[PDB]
């Protein structure tokens, strides 16, 4: 059985699984391609992922517009 | 020391930037702070400062303002 401490203890602890990497929102994953018409400051993003990934900045902006 | 002109981001440059603030880390927190004030003023509201873009962000004008020196700043 698995007891208080061993919530704690372990690979698969509180401590350790369940604090140092978690699952994050505002935020997607691809794969990556080339865009050599890019400055190197600018990034090419999939307008399908930018659209829900700037959902509700692009929703505040479509409520400031008419 | 010409780079012809920035665009999007990389205006204003940063290591004219770095001569206002003590450090990249302090003009961070000052463009910032700064930045949440502009926010604040459509809504402490004081700004914008500078004559701003008509679909600009507040960080841009924050970036645009120090490098211009129309703020000053107190480290803790």
């Amino acid at each position: 059985l698995k007891s208080l401490s061993d919530l704690l203890k372990g690979k698969q602890g509180r401590f350790r699984q369940n604090l140092l990497g978690k699952r994050v929102d505002y935020s997607g994953r691809s794969v990556i391609v080339v865009g050599p018409q890019l400055k190197l400051h600018q990034c090419g993003l999939p307008k399908l992922m930018a659209l829900e990934l700037f959902k509700p900045f692009v929703m505040k902006r479509l409520v400031d517009l008419n | 020391s010409a780079y012809d002109t920035p665009l999007g981001i990389t205006n204003p440059p940063i290591d004219e930037l770095l001569s206002r603030a003590s450090s990249k880390y302090a003009l961070v927190i000052y463009a910032a702070k700064r930045a949440r004030q502009i926010n604040d003023y459509y809504n402490e509201y004081v700004g914008p400062l500078v004559e701003p873009g008509l679909q600009e962000k507040p960080l841009s004008i924050a970036l645009r303002e120090i490098h211009g020196d129309l703020l000053e700043h107190t480290e803790g």
